[PDB]
């Protein structure tokens, strides 16, 4: 159809930066414990 | 310049993040046709 | 777009230069 | 499409190859002669279509 | 509905197989003999020609280059002047070497 | 064994006698050439006005004719332009040439005779690399 | 007790400061910055710059050439050739920017400011006890940009002939020069990848070996990069058993045995030819070019037997006809 | 335009002299120690 | 040339590796080079420094301290532990020049980088837009218009004078 | 040795053309100046000419709005000689001066300095870069100008050199460093 | 009794002769005798581009442009017999003289619009009956106006006119039935009008200086994007002569 | 210009998956002594 060609970049970048920031603040946390 | 005890740990659970990425991942699905529009 | 995704990836390149000549992590002599 | 002229020779364009992202229209009938071709420069052309 | 390239659409007449005295480069008068150096810069100094013939008039002609102008004629023809074929003083250094 | 005599074989006048040039004399029209005209007529070109050439057709259609030992003599004895009239000695250097461009006060029969040589032999070498410079190469 | 004036100049001097100040730097810093921001923005938006005389702008650029590869920072135009465009002197500085302005302002001080590097470079070799000549191999660096954006064009005309600042340009600025000068049938630019096509394979070995031959400090528990705590005045590298090695590649006397032999060899490579490039095109920047060996090699009759470097001829000549095309109406550049 | 040459100019001056005023006094002496 | 004509190399991503990587390691090869001549010590005694400490013996030439503080003063940063600075020496050349030779096999099937889509089209509609990009677009067929004939003899090329591209004058 | 190579390179009168070569820029107006002339001859008007960029085929103004040849050559508009001088007005070129006074000697004269230009090959053969193998000589200019450049530009590398190192000796760092008494070793390290 | 090097960079080697402050005499004319001017002069002060507003019926306006181009437009030294008709009118023509001047200015927006300031042809006509040219006389006619470049000028990919790329050859397979805008270049050509109003004299020289003004179109660009108008005013001069 | 609408989505990923990739491994490291 016609999408807003960056609706997809949106979406995309909005479900990494927010969710990345997780991934982030949890691993330094198992290596309170030199773990990977 | 000595170091900073106000510098406290950061604090963040193996499935406070699942509760959180749950909540993020789906928050996506639906706000996300409403970005393609 | 491009323009600026161009001149972003430049004024980081200015950010990553600025923590590395001010937040390096000082070279321990023992 | 076969190309002739006046005189009814049927000219052949000579192709491009593989390297060659663009190439000049040159045109030789059997034999190999040139006989037309699109000139860049036009104030001297002499096998000019 | 349709736009053309100006020169080489001369190229299908007489200017583009012959010598047209109303456009063609000046340095094209060497392709015959006893025509360049002058006979060539008069041929041009002089405005177009509505007649392939009114050469032989140019105001101060010795019979001599009168003559060469006749059995030279044959080969020399005329056509609409052309704007963009010899504005830029194209006629005289069409602006082209070896 | 490959610059043959019959090649060296040019016209010398007009009539259409001939005359013939040695491995040696030949040597000589290069090598006066190069002192004489190299400035120009380089690659048989003229570089102050490319509209002139040395190749032979050309030659033979100026006039007088100069598609011959005798001509191009001619020429280097008294310069003019292509088509009769208009001496062009004082810019053209040539024997007349007020030994003005000095290169020319040397020069002899021998040497006109030969460098002209030089100039109807050479195309017979050169396909017709003999007049167009830089296009071909 | 000292004045204002004797404290700024240890201030200026102070071996202590994050990154020394020196003399230079007092005219390094000032100069370096106003050209960079300068630049950093006129890469950006660059009104359409109209390099070579004629008034066809070319303006490569991002808020017009929406690319990196694309744009850069263009030149001078012959117009005002050789000629100080002073931003000041443009009665607009729309003027000043349709006529390259822009360009000099930012080469003048990146050159003239390098140059303060390069003496600065120096200024702690003094000001910290130390041999100075580290400065001097900088001396390669600075003197070829200055080759590439000062004596080229001194040489000839205008700086419209001087290396543009952006990518693309470069190769133009290349490309045009090989097809005007020789510069690959050159024994001189020889000498810049003679070396510069040394280094590389030098900065091969020198890394090669001394890594090839690390003692034994962790055992893949991590790294064996840590078998150096740093200031240690060990070598963690072991020389000899090192040499030991290339010795036996190629017969020994043939690699190094002294270890300050070695690497003042590895200025010795670089900086030698660098040099000589930077020469190569300065000399050039006067019309002394690279080797000329067409049609050379002649046959018997006279048929002219083709030397590769014939070849070399036609991309040449290529080139040659049309750069600058419709910017010149005669025959023959001398420029 | 033109008054933003001299204060150009100016600039160019001032720090010049630093350099040549200041590179002077207590120079040949900058360093650890002369042995 | 061949390659900077019909192949416009220089424009690639790879090969302004292979640069980056036989200038850096160059750089290198000698910032490191006149680096070391000019840190280390008085451990001899004479003028000159070939005499000087070795082959093993004393423990390390130059001073990786009194050198640092030299460019993360003046350059801004410099190393600590030459056990890396020895293979990160290694890495920017064998490394660049790697990369290079991919884009090379690139060149193989012609797959190689020529066009920004961007621009032709950007250009094709508008005599008023130059670029260097353009500017050097044209040099190639030049470059290659003059050469190939007498450069691929086996496919007779037959070039009128017309036909041939060039300037205006030249 | 640089402000050597300049003189060689530009100046007219302490190296006169007739001796030495003619100076590069001398050489670009002998180009203009002749197909001027070539061309006028033909009886073309060089005054009102227009030119192929649409600037001026043989004659422009300049950022001074004087007369200067055209094409490239507006260069070199600043350079002069006696050849040219005269055929020069009040504005630049002059009109007027150009178009008769324009003296039978000066077209030649003009014209050697086109043919012999400042360009040449490492291996002599004078030409440009791509001319076949046929007059074979560099300019002296030419020569002078590399030549001391090459030699001056070392120089500056030169002193370098010694101005660096003396600057150690005064100092007696010429010799390294003591393995005791490191001067870095006893400074507050900024991190 | 200036030198070439007096004036050499000064800016005003650009700017017509200023006819000396006071002195309004005319010049008398014959038909008894034929006159010619040495030299016409035309020196700009400001040109004006004719803004294309997108609304019909609120009529064009001319805007004022900023002279982009180094001071490079003045049109000095020109001529063409200065001739009487059986009238009392006098008709200048014209010959030789560096009447084209490529310059360039910066439109209000962000625009280059690009002329070539010319008087190429130029017919003067004076007021219908005079004796001598009396202050406010004037001439204003035609003159030709070519293109802002020859038929040889090559745009930036290969194609042009005279001798350049056939047409857009980046792109081979793309169609063109919509490029043949820029593909194929005609060259054009539109004549314009100029206008002398005089305003000083010495009737023992003949040096007339004034204003002036003309509207010939900016660049066609060949085949591209239909011209914009410009309007354009300056002093000049021109002294007569036998 | 006439890019490519999905330069973009493909170039700033590049950008950030490898790039979040070492804010990952390394914050987990200053956490090996708990810290941020
Ligand atoms: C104002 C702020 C600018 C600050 C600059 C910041 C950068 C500084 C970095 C290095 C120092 C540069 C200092 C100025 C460099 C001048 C370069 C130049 O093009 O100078 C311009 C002049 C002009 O000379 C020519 O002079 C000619 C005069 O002759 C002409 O006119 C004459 C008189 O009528 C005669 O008629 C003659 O025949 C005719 O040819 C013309 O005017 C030309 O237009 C003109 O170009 O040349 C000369 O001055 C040459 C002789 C003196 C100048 C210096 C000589 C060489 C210097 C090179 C050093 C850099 C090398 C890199 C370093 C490597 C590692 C460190
Ligand atoms: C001021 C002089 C100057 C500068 C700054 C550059 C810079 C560059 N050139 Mg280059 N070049 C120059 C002169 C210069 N060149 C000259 C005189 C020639 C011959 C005429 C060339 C021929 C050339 C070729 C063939 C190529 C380059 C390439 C490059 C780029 C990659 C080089 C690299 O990998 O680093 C080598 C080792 C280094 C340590 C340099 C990297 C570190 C910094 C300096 C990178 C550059 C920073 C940038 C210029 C500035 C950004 C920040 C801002 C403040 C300027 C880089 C942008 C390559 C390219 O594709 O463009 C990117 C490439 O293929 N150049
Ligand atoms: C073998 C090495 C060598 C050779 C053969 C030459 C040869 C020459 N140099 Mg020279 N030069 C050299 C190395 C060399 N140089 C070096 C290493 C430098 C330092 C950069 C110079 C700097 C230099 C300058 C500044 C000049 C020359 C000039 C000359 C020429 C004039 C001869 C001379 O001046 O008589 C001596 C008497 C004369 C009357 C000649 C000119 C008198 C003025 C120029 C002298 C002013 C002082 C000057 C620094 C002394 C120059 C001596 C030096 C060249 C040996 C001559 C061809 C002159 C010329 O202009 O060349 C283009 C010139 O002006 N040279
Ligand atoms: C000016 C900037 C610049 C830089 C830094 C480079 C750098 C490079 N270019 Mg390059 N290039 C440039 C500009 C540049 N180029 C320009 C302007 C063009 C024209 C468009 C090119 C066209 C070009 C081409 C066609 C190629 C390169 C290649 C290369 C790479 C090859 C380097 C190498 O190791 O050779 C060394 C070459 C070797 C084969 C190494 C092995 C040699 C053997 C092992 C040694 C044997 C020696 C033997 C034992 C002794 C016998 C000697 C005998 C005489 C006695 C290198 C990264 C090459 C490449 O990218 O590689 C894939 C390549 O094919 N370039
Ligand atoms: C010390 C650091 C430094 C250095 C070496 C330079 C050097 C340069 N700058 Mg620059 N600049 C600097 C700092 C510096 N700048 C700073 C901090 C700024 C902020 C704006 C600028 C802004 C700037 C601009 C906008 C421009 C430059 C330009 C230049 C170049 C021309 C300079 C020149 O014209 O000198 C001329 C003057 C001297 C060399 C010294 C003369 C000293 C004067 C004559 C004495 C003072 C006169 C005073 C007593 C009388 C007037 C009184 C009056 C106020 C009433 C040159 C490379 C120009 C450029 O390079 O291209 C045009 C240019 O346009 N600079
Ligand atoms: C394998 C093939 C090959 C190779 C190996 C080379 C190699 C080289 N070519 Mg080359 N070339 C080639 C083919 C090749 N070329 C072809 C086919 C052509 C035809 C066009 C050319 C045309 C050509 C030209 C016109 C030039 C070269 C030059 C060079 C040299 C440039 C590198 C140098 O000397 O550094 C010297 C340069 C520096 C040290 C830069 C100075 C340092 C400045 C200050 C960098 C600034 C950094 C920046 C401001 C960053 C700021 C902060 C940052 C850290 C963030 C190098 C030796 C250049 C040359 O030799 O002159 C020097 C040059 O001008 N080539
Ligand atoms: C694969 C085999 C091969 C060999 C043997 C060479 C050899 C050479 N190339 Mg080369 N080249 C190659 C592949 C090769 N190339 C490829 C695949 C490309 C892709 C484009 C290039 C691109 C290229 C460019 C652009 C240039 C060269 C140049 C050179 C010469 C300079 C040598 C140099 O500076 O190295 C430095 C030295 C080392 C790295 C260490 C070994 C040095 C060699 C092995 C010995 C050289 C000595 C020589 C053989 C004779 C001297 C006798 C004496 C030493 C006793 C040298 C003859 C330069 C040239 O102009 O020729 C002189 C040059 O500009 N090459
Ligand atoms: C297309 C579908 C997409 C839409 C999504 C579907 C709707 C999801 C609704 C459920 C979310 C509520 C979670 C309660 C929070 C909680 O309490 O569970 C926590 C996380 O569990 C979770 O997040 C787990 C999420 C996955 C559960 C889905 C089950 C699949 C169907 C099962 C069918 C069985 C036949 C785990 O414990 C929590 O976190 C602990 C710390 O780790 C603390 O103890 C807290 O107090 C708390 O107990
Ligand atoms: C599927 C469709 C159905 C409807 C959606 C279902 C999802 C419902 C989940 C929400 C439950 C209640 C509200 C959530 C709060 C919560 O959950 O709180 C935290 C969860 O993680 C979290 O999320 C912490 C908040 C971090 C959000 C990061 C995303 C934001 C983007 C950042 C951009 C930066 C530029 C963890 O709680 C904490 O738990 C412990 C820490 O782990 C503490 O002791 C406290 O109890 C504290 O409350
Ligand atoms: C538009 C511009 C964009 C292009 C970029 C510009 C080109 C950048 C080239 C420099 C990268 C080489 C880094 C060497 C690796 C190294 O050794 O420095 C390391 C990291 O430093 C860095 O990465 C810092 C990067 C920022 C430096 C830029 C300086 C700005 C200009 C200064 C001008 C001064 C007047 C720090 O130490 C290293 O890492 C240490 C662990 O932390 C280990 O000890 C290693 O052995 C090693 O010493
Ligand atoms: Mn760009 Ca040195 Mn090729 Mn004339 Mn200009
Ligand atoms: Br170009
Ligand atoms: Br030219
Ligand atoms: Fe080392």
């Amino acid at each position: 159809m016609e999408v807003n060609q960056l609706g997809f970049i949106a979406t995309a970048l909005f479900v990494l930066v927010p969710s990345v920031f997780l991934i982030i603040l949890y691993v330094q946390t198992e290596s309170q414990q030199k773990s990977s | 310049m000595e170091p900073n005890p106000n510098r406290q740990p950061v604090e963040l659970n193996r499935t406070s993040l699942y509760l959180g990425l749950l909540l993020i991942l789906v928050l996506a699905l639906l706000f996300s046709s409403y970005f393609f529009n | 777009m491009e323009t600026i995704t161009y001149v972003f990836i430049f004024a980081c390149i200015i950010a990553l230069f600025f923590f590395a000549i001010f937040f390096r992590e000082p070279p321990r002599i023992t | 499409a076969v190309f002739r002229n006046k005189e009814g020779e049927e000219l052949f364009v000579r192709r491009m190859p593989a390297f060659f992202e663009s190439f000049p229209v040159i045109l030789t009938d059997k034999n190999g002669v040139v006989k037309a071709d699109i000139p860049f420069r036009r104030a001297e052309s002499k096998y000019s279509f | 509905e349709e736009l053309v390239n100006v020169v080489d659409e001369k190229l299908g007449t007489a200017y583009g197989e012959k010598i047209d005295l109303n456009n063609t480069n000046i340095a094209a008068f060497i392709q015959y003999r006893g025509l360049y150096p002058t006979l060539a810069k008069l041929i041009v100094k002089n405005a177009p020609y509505e007649s392939v013939e009114d050469v032989l008039n140019i105001p101060g002609l010795t019979e001599r280059q009168k003559q060469i102008l006749r059995e030279n004629l044959e080969h020399f023809t005329v056509t609409e002047v052309e704007t963009a074929l010899v504005e830029g003083g194209d006629r005289y250094n069409n602006g082209l070497y070896k | 064994a490959e610059l043959t005599p019959e090649v060296l074989t040019v016209p010398l006048n007009s009539e259409g006698k001939t005359i013939t040039l040695t491995e040696k004399q030949y040597l000589e029209g290069k090598r006066l050439f190069q002192y004489a005209c190299a400035s120009c007529h380089v690659g048989g070109i003229t570089k102050t006005n490319p509209s002139l050439d040395l190749r032979t057709e050309t030659l033979a259609l100026a006039t007088p004719p100069r598609d011959n030992i005798e001509g191009l003599v001619d020429y280097m004895k008294n310069p003019t332009t292509y088509d009769g009239e208009q001496e062009i000695a004082e810019v053209h250097p040539s024997l007349r040439s007020a030994d003005i461009f000095p290169k020319m006060r040397n020069l002899t029969e021998k040497d006109l005779v030969a460098i002209a040589g030089h100039i109807l032999v050479e195309p017979k070498i050169l396909g017709d690399k003999w007049g167009g410079g830089k296009v071909y190469y | 007790s000292a004045n204002l004036w004797e404290r700024f100049c240890n201030w200026v001097t102070s071996t202590d400061n994050r990154l020394y100040v020196g003399w230079f730097g007092v005219i390094m810093i000032p100069t370096l910055l106003a050209a960079t921001i300068c630049f950093v923005i006129a890469f950006i938006a660059a009104p359409p710059v109209d390099i070579d005389g004629i008034r066809e702008p070319v303006s490569g650029s991002l808020l017009y050439g929406n690319n990196i590869i694309t744009g850069a920072v263009v030149p001078s135009s012959n117009a005002i050739g050789l000629h100080f465009y002073p931003i000041w002197e443009a009665a607009s500085l729309d003027e000043w920017l349709y006529n390259g302005g822009p360009y000099q302002l930012i080469i003048f001080h990146f050159l003239l400011g390098a140059s303060c590097y390069m003496g600065r470079q120096w200024e702690l070799s003094y000001r910290l006890g130390m041999r100075p000549w580290i400065c001097v191999a900088y001396s390669a660096p600075l003197a070829s940009a200055f080759a590439v954006f000062l004596i080229y064009p001194i040489g000839q005309g205008s700086f419209s002939d001087g290396m543009p600042l952006g990518i693309s340009g470069t190769f133009n600025f290349m490309i045009v020069f090989q097809a005007e000068h020789n510069i690959l049938m050159h024994p001189f630019h020889q000498l810049g990848v003679a070396g510069v096509f040394g280094g590389a394979l030098f900065c091969a070995m020198h890394g090669s070996l001394v890594t090839s031959s690390l003692i034994r400090e962790t055992t893949e528990t991590e790294s064996a990069n840590y078998g150096y705590k740093f200031g240690q005045e060990e070598e963690t590298y072991n020389i000899v058993a090192a040499h030991g090695y290339f010795g036996r590649l190629i017969f020994q006397y043939a690699s190094f045995n002294n270890s300050r032999s070695l690497h003042f060899f590895l200025a010795a490579w670089r900086v030698v030819g660098v040099w000589f490039a930077a020469l190569g095109i300065s000399t050039m920047a006067f019309n002394l070019n690279g080797f000329n060996f067409n049609h050379s090699v002649i046959d018997a009759k006279g048929n002219v037997i083709n030397t590769w470097a014939d070849i070399i001829n036609r991309a040449n000549l290529g080139m040659e006809v049309m750069h600058e095309r419709n910017a010149h109406n005669f025959p023959l550049d001398l420029a | 335009m033109e008054t933003l040459k001299i204060t150009v100019y100016i600039v160019v001056t001032f720090f010049v002299l630093l350099f040549v005023f200041g590179f002077l006094s207590g120079d040949p002496a900058r360093n650890p120690k002369r042995k | 040339l061949f390659f900077q004509g019909f192949h416009n190399w220089t424009l690639n991503p790879f090969h302004m590796m292979g640069v980056a990587g036989v200038l850096g390691g160059a750089l290198l090869c000698a910032i490191h080079g006149a680096t070391v001549e000019n840190t280390l010590f008085q451990d001899g005694e004479g003028a000159s420094t070939f005499r000087a400490f070795n082959p093993t013996q004393a423990e390390e030439t130059y001073s990786m301290v009194t050198a640092n503080r030299f460019w993360s003063q003046i350059f801004g940063i410099a190393f600590s532990n030459k056990r890396w600075l020895h293979f990160f020496m290694l890495f920017v050349p064998v490394t660049g020049l790697w990369m290079s030779a991919i884009g090379v096999v690139g060149l193989a099937l012609n797959l190689r980088s020529y066009d920004f889509i961007s621009q032709e089209i950007r250009a094709a509609e508008d005599p008023e837009f130059e670029t260097f990009y353009t500017k050097n677009l044209l040099l190639n067929e030049g470059i290659r218009a003059w050469m190939a004939p007498q450069d691929q003899p086996h496919e007779n090329f037959v070039f009128p004078e017309e036909v041939l591209p060039r300037g205006n004058a030249l | 040795g640089f402000i050597a190579t300049c003189f060689v390179w530009f100046n007219n009168t302490v190296y006169p053309s007739e001796f030495y070569g003619p100076t590069g820029p001398e050489a670009s107006q002998a180009q203009a100046m002749t197909f001027l002339i070539r061309d006028q001859k033909l009886g073309a008007n060089v005054g009102s000419a227009q030119g192929p960029t649409g600037l001026g085929k043989y004659l422009m103004r300049s950022p001074t709005g004087e007369i200067i040849f055209g094409g490239e050559t507006m260069r070199f508009w600043d350079f002069r000689g006696p050849w040219l001088e005269p055929l020069r007005g009040p504005n630049g070129l002059d009109l007027n001066k150009i178009k008769n006074d324009i003296q039978p000697w000066q077209e030649r004269r003009a014209a050697e300095y086109m043919t012999h230009a400042p360009l040449g090959s490492l291996n002599s053969v004078g030409g440009v870069a791509t001319e076949i193998n046929s007059v074979n000589f560099v300019s002296p200019r030419s020569w002078l100008a590399t030549s001391h450049f090459v030699l001056a530009f070392f120089f500056l590398v030169g002193h370098l050199w010694h101005a660096g190192r003396a600057r150690a000796a005064a100092a007696g760092f010429e010799k390294g460093i003591d393995r005791e008494s490191e001067p870095v070793l006893s400074m507050p390290s900024l991190d | 009794t200036l030198t070439y090097d007096d004036i050499v960079g000064t800016g005003l080697a650009n700017k017509c002769p200023t006819l000396d402050d006071t002195a309004r005499g005319a010049y008398p004319i014959d038909s008894s005798q034929t006159y010619r001017i040495a030299r016409l002069c035309l020196q700009p002060t400001t040109f004006l581009v004719k803004e294309e507003p997108k609304n019909k019926r609120q009529e064009a306006e001319f805007v004022p442009t900023k002279l982009v181009t180094r001071e490079t437009t003045s049109l000095d030294q020109i001529q063409g017999e200065l001739k009487v008709n059986s009238d009392g009118s006098l008709t200048f023509v014209e010959e030789d003289g560096i009447d084209f001047q490529p310059v360039t200015v910066q439109m209000a927006g962000g625009e280059r619009i690009p002329l070539l300031f010319t008087v190429k042809n130029l017919v003067a006509s004076t007021q219908p009956n005079v004796t001598s040219i009396t202050t406010s006389t004037d001439f204003k006619g035609e003159f030709n106006v070519p293109s802002y470049r020859t038929a040889n000028f090559l745009d930036p990919k290969g194609r042009g006119l005279a001798s350049g790329y056939d047409s857009a050859i980046a792109l081979p397979q793309a169609k063109e039935e919509e490029l043949a805008r820029a593909n194929v270049k005609r060259f054009s050509l539109t004549k314009g009008q100029i206008s002398l109003n005089v305003a000083k004299v010495d009737g023992r020289t003949g040096e007339i200086a004034g204003t002036f003004e003309s509207e010939q179109l900016s660049d066609d660009d060949m085949g591209a994007h239909e011209p914009h108008e410009v309007k354009i005013q300056g002093v000049f001069y021109a002294s007569i002569e036998p």
